[PDB]
RNA sequence: AUUAAAAACACAGCACUCUGCAAACACGAAAGUGGACGUAUAGGGUGUGACGCCUGCCCGGUGCCGGAAGGUUAAUUGAUG
RNA sequence: GGCAUGCUUGAGGUUCUAACUCUGGUCCGUAAUCCGGAUCGAGGACAGUGUAUGGUGGGCAGUUUGACUGGGGCGGUCUCC
C-alpha cells in the first residue's frame, strides 16, 4: 500500500494497493467466458437501477463454489487478479489435472489442501461439512442449501464465527451481526478471504469511479418539485419534507423486512 | 363419511363409519387404500366381501409377528468419527442412516421430516429421529462408534 | 388466463363503491389454486388448477366422471 | 440546440440509515427480468462537498424506533326485549 | 361446592407428515435444463393466493377556494329596530 505523490491535481490523493504475489499476465482459458454490460436495464428496456454504466471490457471467470471433489489432494499453482469481485482467486491444480479457480484464503502460491468429507483437519482452505468443525473458530464460504454452494461470507477479507451447536442446526454469527441458525449438513471453508487490504484506498479523482462502472448521482434538492419530493424552492431550502426516496419511501430509519417465511431461523437480529 | 378398511389406527375399525375433515379423507386415506366413500351402489359387492375383509384383519397382523424380532437386535454399527478425542467430527447422517436401518431392517425409505433435532453433539450413543409413522413419529436408537 | 378446469369461472368487473357513492372499477377474480388428485385407472397423479368450488364438484362424483367430460369438450386432461 | 456559461450541477472525500439472499429496491395485471451469475471491506437511499482546525445546548411540536399493563376500536357471532 | 369421564367448542403450547412450497441436488423427454415428469433433501399446516373488513397512504386523480370596493390587495361590511 503506497501513497502518491501531487505531481497533477489528480495525483495528490491516490493510495493504490499493489501487490507483486500476482500472476502477471494470462488467465487460464477454458474457465473464461463472455460477459455483456446490462446498462441498469431490464427486458423491457428501462432502467430500474440508477448510477450504472459504462467501464471496461470483462471476461466472466467461472469461480467453483460447489467443491464436490472429495479425497483429491490440490495444489495451488497462482494466485491471479479477478475483475468482478473484490478477492483474489487462485488457480488449483488437482491429483489429476482438472483445474480449477477457487476464492483465495489467507495461505499463498502453492501450498497443498485437502477438500473433503473429512480430511487434514484444519488449515485454511479445506472444505468440510459444518458438524465437523470445533466451535469458536473462523469460516468462510457458508452454503445453506446443500449442493447449492458458498453464499454467505465471500467478499474481501471477510468471515464469520460458530458460537453453538445442537440438533440440526448450528448457530453462527456473522459479519453484520445478525446471528442465523443453519442446517448441518451443509460445507464450509476453514479460514479468512485474502485481500483484506482494500478498505484503505481512495481513489483520488473524479475519472476513477467513472472507470470502473459508477454513474454520477444528483441530490434531491437541486431539481424541481415535479422529479423528487425533496424538490424546488428558493435558495437552498432544507427540503421541508420529511427525509424521503424518491418514490415516497422513508428514508432516515425505517425497518423494511417483511420476508416471515425464514423468521424462525433468525436467532437475534442485527443491532 | 368414508368406509374404514384400516384397524391400525388411531379410531379405525373393521367396518365402522366415520365422520372426519374433508382434508383428512381427501389428502391421506383414500390415495393409498385405506378407505373408501360410502355409496349405495356396489353395497352388494362390500357385503360379498366382509368374509374377505375379514381375512385380511387376520394377516396384517400376522406378518408383524415375524418381523419385531429383527427390528430390535440393535446390531447396526454406524462407522462414523472421531475415535478417542472427544469433541464431534464424525459423520452423523440424514441421508445414510436410511440405507443403514433398510440393509438390515424395515425396507422402506422415505425422509421428509421436519426437525431442528437432526445431528448429533459429542461421541456416544444418541438418537435420530426416522420416518416411523405417517402422523407421529419418536426417535430410533443409534450406535456411533470409531473407524 | 384466469379460468377452472372443471366449472368454468372467469373474472367478472364491477364497482367499488364508497360512502359517498363514489364508483370505480375493480375485477372479482376466482379463488383457484393447484392440486394433484390420484386416480386409480391410470393409477398417477394428475394435476390441474381448479376452483374451491371444483373441489367440492370432485367430492361429489369423484374423479373419472369430471375427468371423462372435460375430455368429452375436448381438453388436455 | 436558437438572448443567461455562473458563485449553479458534478466530484474525490465524510456521516447517517435500511438490506442475511428467492435480499432492500425498481419495472411489470401476471410469468418473469434488472440488481448480480454479485453476498454486509457488498448493494440501495438522503444530506454535506479536496485539505487544515473543529462541529455547542433543546426530545416540548411533527416523524421514525421500543414497550405492553390498561383504556377505546372493524367486519364476524346474535343472548334478550 | 365440585368429584370425577364423557359428549361436543373455543383460545393457547408442542410435535408429526400427507396437502401446498423449493429462483436445491441427479435421471428422463433432449442434441436444450425454459418447461414438465420421476426420485431423494429442506421447510410444513406456516408461507402464499382469492373474497369480506380495519389502518396508513399528495405515491396518484377529480375538484373547490364569494361579493361590495372613488383601480384591487390589506382592513371594514353582508340580517333585523
Amino acid at each position: 500500500i503506497v501513497k502518491c505523490k501531487p505531481t497533477s491535481a489528480g495525483r495528490r490523493f491516490v493510495v493504490k494497493v499493489v501487490n507483486q504475489e500476482l500472476h502477471k499476465g494470462a488467465p487460464y482459458a477454458p474457465l473464461l467466458e463472455k460477459k455483456s454490460k446490462s446498462g441498469g436495464r431490464n427486458n423491457n428496456g428501462r432502467i430500474t437501477t440508477r448510477h450504472i454504466g459504462g467501464g471496461h471490457k470483462q471476461h466472466y471467470r467461472l469461480v467453483d463454489f460447489r467443491r464436490n471433489k472429495d479425497g483429491i489432494p490440490a495444489i495451488v499453482e497462482r494466485v491471479e487478479y479477478d475483475p468482478n469481485r473484490t478477492a483474489h482467486i487462485a488457480l488449483l491444480k488437482y491429483a489429476d489435472g482438472e483445474r480449477r479457480y477457487i476464492i483465495a484464503p489467507k495461505g499463498v502460491a502453492a501450498g497443498d489442501q485437502l477438500i473433503s468429507g473429512i480430511g487434514a483437519p484444519i488449515k485454511a482452505g479445506n472444505s468440510m461439512p459444518l458438524r465437523n468443525i470445533p466451535v469458536g473458530s473462523t469460516v468462510h464460504g457458508i452454503e445453506l442449501k446443500p449442493g447449492k454452494g458458498a453464499q454467505i461470507a465471500r467478499s474481501a477479507g471477510a468471515s464469520a464465527q460458530l458460537v453453538a451447536r445442537e440438533g440440526a442446526y448450528v448457530t453462527l454469527r456473522l459479519r453484520s451481526g445478525e446471528m442465523r441458525k443453519v442446517l448441518a449438513e451443509c460445507r464450509a471453508t476453514l479460514g479468512e478471504v485474502s485481500n483484506s487490504e482494500h478498505s484503505l484506498r481512495s481513489l483520488g479523482k473524479a475519472g476513477a469511479t467513472r472507470w470502473r462502472g459508477v454513474r454520477p448521482t444528483v441530490r434531491g434538492v437541486a431539481m424541481n418539485p415535479v422529479d423528487h419530493p425533496h424538490g424546488g424552492g428558493e435558495g437552498r431550502t432544507s427540503a421541508g419534507r420529511h427525509p424521503v426516496s424518491p418514490w415516497g419511501l422513508q428514508t432516515k430509519g425505517k425497518k423494511t423486512r417483511s420476508n416471515k417465511r425464514t423468521d424462525n431461523m433468525i436467532v437475534r437480529r442485527r443491532k | 363419511e368414508v368406509i374404514l378398511l384400516e384397524k391400525v389406527a388411531n379410531l379405525g375399525n373393521l367396518g365402522d363409519k366415520v365422520n372426519i375433515k374433508g382434508g383428512y379423507a381427501r389428502n391421506f386415506l383414500l390415495p393409498q387404500g385405506k378407505a373408501t366413500v360410502a355409496t349405495a351402489e356396489n353395497v352388494a359387492a362390500f357385503e360379498a366381501r366382509r368374509a374377505e375383509l375379514e381375512k385380511a384383519a387376520a394377516e396384517k397382523k400376522a406378518a408383524a409377528e415375524a418381523r419385531a424380532a429383527q427390528l430390535s437386535e440393535l446390531v447396526v454399527t454406524l462407522g462414523a468419527h472421531a475415535g478417542d478425542e472427544g469433541k464431534l467430527f464424525g459423520s452423523i447422517g440424514t441421508r445414510d442412516i436410511a440405507e443403514a436401518v433398510s440393509a438390515a431392517g424395515y425396507p422402506l425409505e422415505k425422509a421428509e421430516v421436519r426437525l431442528p433435532n437432526g445431528a448429533l453433539r459429542n461421541t456416544g450413543e444418541f438418537d435420530v429421529a426416522v420416518h416411523l409413522h405417517t402422523d407421529v413419529e419418536t426417535t430410533l436408537k443409534l450406535i456411533i462408534v470409531a473407524e | 388466463s384466469r379460468v377452472c378446469q372443471v366449472t368454468g369461472k372467469g373474472p367478472v368487473t364491477g364497482n367499488n363503491i364508497s360512502h359517498a357513492h363514489n364508483k370505480t372499477r375493480r375485477r372479482f377474480l376466482p379463488n383457484l389454486q393447484h392440486h394433484r388428485f390420484w386416480v386409480e385407472s391410470e393409477k398417477r397423479f394428475v394435476r390441474l388448477r381448479v376452483s374451491a368450488k371444483g373441489m367440492r364438484i370432485i367430492d361429489k362424483r369423484g374423479i373419472e366422471a369430471v375427468l371423462a367430460d372435460l375430455r368429452a369438450r375436448g381438453e388436455k386432461f
